[PDB]
């Protein structure tokens, strides 16, 4: 499946976990769309923190 | 054919119907969660 | 007593250990109303003789 999530408003945290769970066992690929980030890139030394 | 051990007028004694357990108990309950709407103001209250 | 994948690899070839195997057939199931469970056990070595 293609699973896309809108919003996670009622995630049961039993059954907001099982969909990770699956995504390592059954190649599901899922989406979220209300997360906001600033990740930046990073040099070959220095790994990460 | 066969009356009723009722509205026949005699005192008898006769079967019934049982179980085995405690029944009551079974170590549980009913066990729910309940995930709180997240904050106030965006609530949708217009369903008619 | 639980063994490990890499032992199971490196073992003397005359060196006969025991691996208990896990009977289970008769084990009363959960009641109705109880905790879920989410991804669970697996299983990695079989007897074939049998």
């Amino acid at each position: 499946v293609h699973m896309t999530i809108n919003e996670r408003a009622g995630m049961s945290k039993l059954v907001a976990d099982n969909i990770i769970a699956s995504v390592i066992k059954s190649n599901w690929v899922v989406d979220i769309h209300d997360i906001e980030y600033t990740a930046e890139v990073m040099t070959p030394s220095e790994g990460y923190t | 054919v066969g009356i009723p051990k009722l509205e026949v007028d005699h005192i008898s004694f006769s079967n019934v119907v049982s179980m085995m357990t405690a029944n009551i108990r079974t170590g549980d309950d009913m066990a729910v969660e309940r995930v709180n709407p997240d904050d106030v103001r965006a609530i949708n209250i217009r369903n008619a | 007593q639980h063994v490990d994948a890499e032992s199971i690899m490196t073992a003397p070839k005359g060196k006969l250990f025991h691996l208990q195997f896990m009977d289970g057939l008769l084990r009363p199931e959960p009641s109705a109303f109880d905790p879920p469970a989410s991804g669970e056990d697996m299983r990695l070595i079989y007897p074939l003789q049998p």
